[PDB]
């Protein structure tokens, strides 16, 4: 119910990562494609509601899931078409190409226009916090243990340390044929 | 196998609520008056008495829509394949069937079901029927029921036919 | 109102496709084979005089980057499905997804168009069968044919028109599942040679591949992500070079 | 109002530019060449109903001048008895 | 005044809602939703819900469960401002799931919002009421101390605003279906 | 209209051998569907075909459809016209409570109907529905029953008991002689007893092939299941050796 | 032209069902936890690609798959607006649709394909398979009359009377998905025109629960999976 809150995603060696408050994800998935959606919180479940329904319809018309780069034309074309009245969201598309093996991160304005950072993306409002912990902790090229460490000092160090009993954070760890969700409590 | 195996498989297959399971049993019926031409004279005793007792369970009492397409189709098809003077009890059962001209019967579908049933064996056989003359003082042309009165005058009508050669 | 065309015949026919596949067999004949690593669709050309220019009547169309057809029927049906083909990728799945099209996804949207003639009023069935033929990253190579039912089918090779079954059955006895692009190709040129109704030569004979990429033909370059048309149209001049290895 | 300034011409477009049309071929070729394309226009829509398919008609385009021409409702589109008392009035 | 309150149970939702129409409809043998709002659009709307389900439960022969009458809501909510200023409206919809044995609660608010509640409150209320619900509320909570946490909770909301509500409506979804109790 | 009159020969007008002529051979050809009233209560009750060895019962649709708290249609004739006919009446009645804040009327619910079938015979090459109905039930604040038959035509009337389908003749022709408009049956046992009687007689095996809902005042609809119909099929089957083992001779 | 026969019965309805009685066998089977199709495809050319991945079987949504007699180009149509229906159901209630609601809803657009004259009706036979809470597996058919019924097991198709009598013989209330395997395989064996079955003329399916709680799983096989099953089977086209 809370609106705003953020999200974080973050690349390493065969593996994405993506962090999210709690305390109901903002993180969904649609088979290997994850997306992190922050902003209004009934545009971040009608944004779940709609892509849910376009991406099983593609399953079942294509016979295959919906690769990482495909997901994100479909969602800024799809957020592009609410022009005049847009979504009040940053989406966090993430995934790893299951044919190439590549991470993948994207992310959008409300109208969809792509980032396409290679180390890092950021979302939600009081972003450039979390934008200095980020660029301050990463590193290229992380194994997925390290990757899960330095997404979680993130989140943790620009988390308000002073309401840190109504913590609670969702790091999704994303490798090439398995998926972690860790909650993590404080 | 005795005749009466025959007679517990006929038996075993009328089933008042599986149509097909009855067709089988009305078919032994069938066979059992045809291959009288085979018959010795106890089996033909044992066959008229266990016809007697069969016919007698399964028409006298609760007869249902799907066994009348069945006995019908017998008493059509049966005298036009064999004569029914072979079996003392199959052609007494339906021209002495009782309350079959009673005005203050309201089971007015089973009486119905008689009287045609008897008219397809007459029809069947034709100037070949035996003295029906009985008939005659028996019809009501009186009966309450529209149904009742409307297989008199079919009947009547094939008493007429058999008579006008 | 007693206005639909089409109608049941009580054998449990349809009718008036059964003439319109009766157009589609009087038709010059196509053809297209699949091949481990590519596809190949071919035609001949007929004149209706020496002194028309059939540089101007293609009859191998460009789809999509990676997808071509050909036809046997109608030529004049053939046109009007072809760009309703080329909008339909447009519109229904590059400009929702940025990539173009799978050679399924098209093929039944074009088949989805001429099953809308066969089951309405006010219009006969097309005088068409289409072959159309592409590459996608996870079907990979393939090759359907689309009938005036508005029925499709997979195929590893096939032929349409009037040496259809005599191209069929060479077809059957020459593929076999290791084929490659060039081995392909002379068994298409093989096949139009005898299905050939005027001269054979470059100038006759229309010949399209889904291939490799070819970078040159992108006509910009600085983008390796974007990889270059897999559909090429053979040049005249290639033509009459494996018209002498023939 | 608070409603968007351009939602009115938008949602009237298609029909505007037709009208405006078929005004100039009246001006400029006289009252026959609207009335030949009117009716070529209802022959095509008439005669080309199918409950399960509304993606618009492969000859009305023809006719429209829009074979080879996208706009953004036609990437971004939006009971057969209710469409059958329809076509033939309930 | 158009208050409502929540407090469901270990094997029972309990809706409370302001005295006046009651503003909370039956939408089948085993759902309530309680509504707050702009009283012409937020009855109307009811209304047209309450038209829906019903129309389900006949067509279907069956019941519809708390969760899918909640997302239907929701998705009419979000659906009719998509022309529309939004009007002030929340929705209380607390049944009971007949597949799984539990009562359930839920909060979609104007912009349709769905939250899944332990409990919940609309329309007149500040940290007044969810203070003395979160100190007080369990788990495992009886009907007999819901309606005591109630009765609290009303006081807590009578002391605070003492003009005339003239109490309130409480109703209580269970495995026995809908219950209209009398408190005071 | 029909049959030997016939002025210097004769020749056809527009007329009648019609599709609606042969909509009405199609209601005659499917099972039999009969109604009765009671002092207060409505029964209906339905053929159905004896199922076959591999269908599945549990899923099986009721034949008598609820349109509505209060209101139960079943048919006769083609039953893919008639699901296209019951959810035109479904929407119909909740939308009549959601803009008149009032529970649709039985004769409203048979008006409609009739009236939507009669639309489809008038003109245009859309052919009437196949399907003939009863209508039955009670209006809200009353405790008066009411049972409406509607026919491919959309003409619609009302009885106190009626039959349609196959063999519908001799069902009403035993109606016609069990039920008494003076005295119709006094309690919802009898009225459910003069329904299997009815039906009894016309249905292919027995209690398989009867099924019947019973409608009361103020929403009280009940279907009665096999095991409750078999104790009234079994409660009369008793009384008919009773009767004939009481002749006396 | 959708007027009716003087017996009150519509031409084109029986004559669309004269087209779906050649259309290739397909059979059905409910076991008490599973739902198994087959369906038997005339390949009777060599260069057609068998290992498509779809033409008689098609899965609706994550719990649901069809099986069709009829013409192909027909049932897509019918299909594509199922999927539609399945996820816009899914997108209002947040729940996965149950098989009722979408076999009828497939039942009703047939039928008005059978009312007005400007529209033939559609030459398609499906025999549709699924679970949810409300019932549990539930298999049901479909005809172009827009009838639809509830079966424990059903063929549709061509040879759908020799069928029905080979399932009725062995089918049993208590059954396991397995022996719905062997029962379906054998009556198709039983029933075929073609001198024995093989991978490429069979296609398959299940509609199992797996070991975990909460799944149910819809493997549509691949014809290496369904070589499986045969050479289990006894059926055993093997080396």
């Amino acid at each position: 119910s809370i609106n705003g809150g953020i999200v974080v995603a973050m690349t390493g060696k065969d593996c994405v990562a993506i962090a999210c408050d709690l305390r109901f994800e903002k993180i969904f998935h649609y088979g290997h494609v994850f997306l992190g959606i922050t902003g209004l919180a009934t545009d971040v479940t009608t944004l779940n509601e709609m892509f849910r329904y376009k991406t099983n319809l593609y399953k079942l018309k294509e016979e295959r899931a919906i690769e990482p780069e495909t997901f994100t034309q479909l969602v800024s074309s799809s957020l592009y078409e609410r022009r005049f009245g847009p979504y009040f969201v940053g989406p966090v598309v993430a995934g790893i190409n299951s044919k190439s093996g590549k991470p993948f991160i994207a992310g959008f304005d409300l109208i969809g226009c792509i980032d396409e950072a290679k180390d890092f993306i950021v979302s939600g409002t009081a972003s450039d916090q979390l934008f200095g912990m980020c660029e301050s902790l990463y590193e290229p090229n992380l194994e997925p243990e390290d990757l899960f460490e330095t997404i979680s000092q993130a989140l943790l160090n620009a988390a308000d340390r002073d309401a840190l009993s109504g913590w609670g954070a969702v790091v999704y760890i994303i490798k090439k044929d398995e998926v972690v969700k860790r909650y993590l409590k404080m | 196998l005795n005749m009466s195996d025959l007679f517990e498989l006929c038996e075993s297959y009328y089933n008042k609520d599986d149509k097909a399971s009855m067709i089988m049993s009305v078919e032994i019926v069938a066979g059992l008056v045809c291959g009288s031409k085979f018959m010795s004279v106890s089996d033909l005793d044992k066959r008229d008495t266990f016809i007697e007792n069969f016919l007698a369970k399964c028409l006298d009492y609760e007869l249902n829509h799907d066994a009348f397409e069945i006995w019908s189709t017998l008493a059509w098809w049966l005298p036009a394949v064999v004569d029914l003077r072979r079996s003392k009890t199959f052609f007494c059962h339906f021209i002495n069937a009782d309350g079959m001209f009673d005005r203050e019967s309201d089971a007015a579908t089973h009486q119905t079901s008689k009287i045609y049933m008897l008219r397809s064996i007459l029809m069947s056989m034709e100037f070949r029927a035996p003295d029906v003359g009985k008939l005659f003082d028996e019809l009501v042309f009186d009966h309450p029921y529209d149904q009742v009165r409307q297989a008199v005058a079919k009947l009547l009508t094939t008493l007429v036919q058999n008579q006008s050669n | 109102y007693s206005f639909s065309l089409t109608t049941f015949s009580p054998s449990g026919k349809l009718g008036q496709i059964d003439y319109a596949l009766t157009a589609v067999k009087q038709g010059v004949t196509s053809l297209g084979i699949k091949a481990t690593n590519g596809v190949v669709i071919a035609t001949e050309k007929k004149s209706s005089s020496p002194l028309a220019m059939s540089e101007t009547l293609s009859k191998v169309s460009l789809l999509t980057p990676d997808i071509g057809a050909v036809y046997s029927g109608m030529g004049p049906d053939y046109r009007v499905l072809v760009d309703k083909s080329r909008k339909v990728a447009h519109t229904s799945y590059k400009r929702i997804y940025g990539e173009y099209p799978p050679t399924k996804l098209l093929v039944s949207e074009v088949a989805k168009i001429m099953q809308e003639a066969t089951q309405s009023g006010g219009v006969r069935p097309f005088g068409v069968s289409l072959l159309i033929a592409g590459h996608d990253e996870f079907n990979g190579f393939s090759l359907y044919q689309v009938d005036p039912s508005g029925s499709y089918f997979p195929w590893k090779a096939t032929a349409i028109g009037k040496g259809s079954v005599a191209a069929k059955t060479f077809l059957e006895k020459r593929w076999n599942d290791e084929l490659e692009l060039e081995d392909a190709i002379h068994i298409a040129l093989l096949t139009l040679k005898e299905s050939v109704e005027g001269e054979f030569n470059g100038d006759t004979i229309e010949l399209a591949i889904i291939g490799d990429e070819n970078p040159d033909l992108l006509g910009y370059t600085g983008i390796p992500t974007d990889k270059g048309p897999r559909f090429r149209k053979l040049t005249s001049q290639e033509i009459n070079d494996r018209l002498e290895a023939l | 109002n608070d409603r968007h300034p351009l939602e009115s011409t938008l949602k009237n477009w298609e029909t505007t530019q037709r009208q405006r049309q078929m005004e100039q071929y009246r001006q400029i070729f006289g009252i026959a060449e609207p009335m030949k394309r009117t009716m070529e226009m209802e022959i095509v829509n008439r005669t080309d109903f199918n409950p399960l398919s509304t993606n618009g008609s492969i000859h009305r385009d023809i006719l429209l001048n829009k074979e080879c021409s996208i706009d953004w409702e036609d990437v971004y589109p939006g009971d057969v008895h209710s469409k059958i008392e329809k076509q033939l009035g309930i | 005044m158009d208050i409502i309150l929540g407090i469901r149970v270990q094997d029972s939702v309990i809706l409370a809602s302001s005295k006046a129409d009651d503003k909370t409809r039956q939408l089948s043998p085993h759902t309530l939703m309680s509504f707050a709002g702009e009283a012409g659009d937020t009855v109307q709307f009811a209304e047209y819900i309450q038209a829906n389900i019903q129309l389900y439960s006949i067509r279907e022969d069956y019941e519809l469960s708390p969760q899918a009458v909640s997302s239907f809501v929701r998705q009419e909510l979000a659906k009719s401002i998509r022309s529309r200023r939004p009007y002030q409206v929340n929705v209380l919809i607390g049944g009971y799931d007949k597949k799984k044995n539990k009562p359930e609660l839920y909060q979609i608010d104007y912009l349709g919002t769905k939250v899944e509640l332990p409990y919940g409150a609309h329309g007149y209320s500040g940290f007044y009421t969810f203070s003395l619900l979160d100190h007080h509320y369990r788990p495992d909570m009886t009907t007999e101390e819901g309606l005591d946490l109630l009765k609290l909770c009303v006081q807590e909301l009578e002391k605070r605003m003492p003009m005339d509500f003239k109490g309130v409506i409480v109703k209580i979804v269970d495995k026995d279906g809908i219950r209209q109790v009398d408190d005071f | 209209m029909s049959g030997y009159d016939r002025a210097l020969s004769i020749f056809s007008p527009d007329g009648h051998i019609f599709q609606v002529e042969y909509a009405l051979e199609a209601v005659k050809r499917g099972t039999c569907a009969v109604g009765v009233k009671g002092k207060n209560c409505v029964v209906l009750g339905c053929e159905r075909r004896s199922t076959l060895k591999l269908q599945d019962t549990r899923i099986t649709p009721s034949k008598v459809s609820k349109i509505d708290s209060h209101v139960v249609l079943s048919f006769s004739g083609l039953n893919a016209d008639s699901r296209i006919l019951i959810e035109k009446a479904r929407v119909e009645a909740q939308s009549h409570r959601l803009t008149l804040e009032d529970p649709v009327t039985v004769e409203y619910l048979t008006r409609y109907v009739a009236g939507v079938q009669q639309r489809y015979t008038q003109s245009g090459g859309v052919r009437p529905f196949g399907v003939s109905t009863l209508i039955a039930g009670f209006d809200p604040r009353d405790d008066e029953p009411k049972l409406y038959q509607t026919e491919p035509s959309g003409i619609y009337s009302s009885w106190s008991a009626q039959t349609i389908g196959r063999n519908s003749k001799t069902v009403r022709e035993f109606l016609e002689k069990n039920y008494d408009r003076k005295e119709p049956p006094a309690t919802v046992e009898e009225c459910v007893k003069l329904t299997v009687r009815s039906l009894l007689e016309v249905v292919q095996t027995g209690a398989k092939n009867i099924e019947i809902t019973v409608v009361k005042p103020d929403s009280d609809i009940v279907a009665l299941s096999s095991e409750e119909i078999n104790q009234y099929v079994t409660q009369i089957e008793q009384e008919k050796q009773e009767q004939q083992e009481q002749d006396k001779k | 032209t959708t007027i009716f026969s003087p017996e009150g019965r519509l031409y084109q309805v029986e004559y669309a069902l004269e087209s779906i009685s050649h259309a290739g066998t397909a059979i059905g089977i409910m076991a008490s936890d599973g739902i198994v199709l087959a369906a038997e495809r005339k390949v009777t050319s060599t260069l057609l690609e068998q290992d498509t991945s779809t033409e008689k079987l098609y899965k609706l949504n994550d719990k649901i798959a069809v099986a069709v007699a009829g013409l192909t180009a027909d049932a897509e149509i019918l299909i594509n607006t199922a999927r539609i229906h399945a996820q816009n159901y899914l997108k209002t209630y947040n729940e996965d649709i149950p098989v009722e609601i979408l076999v009828r809803r497939l039942s009703d657009i047939k039928q008005g394909y059978t009312q007005h004259g400007g529209l033939r009706p559609f030459g398609v036979s499906f025999i549709y398979a699924g679970y949810d809470d409300r019932y549990g597996y539930q298999l049901y058919t479909s005809n172009p009359s827009g009838n639809y019924t509830g079966w424990k097991a059903i063929s549709v198709g061509a040879n759908t009377s020799a069928a029905q009598t080979l399932l009725q013989m062995d089918y049993k209330d208590d059954m396991k998905v397995d022996d719905a395997i062997e029962l379906a395989l054998k009556t198709l064996s039983k029933t075929t025109d073609s001198s024995a079955l093989t991978y490429d003329r069979l296609e398959f399916a299940t509609i199992r629960k797996g070991a975990n709680d909460g799944e149910v799983y819809q493997k549509i096989f691949k014809p290496q999976e369904i070589k499986d099953i045969l050479v289990k089977t006894g059926i055993t086209k093997k080396d």
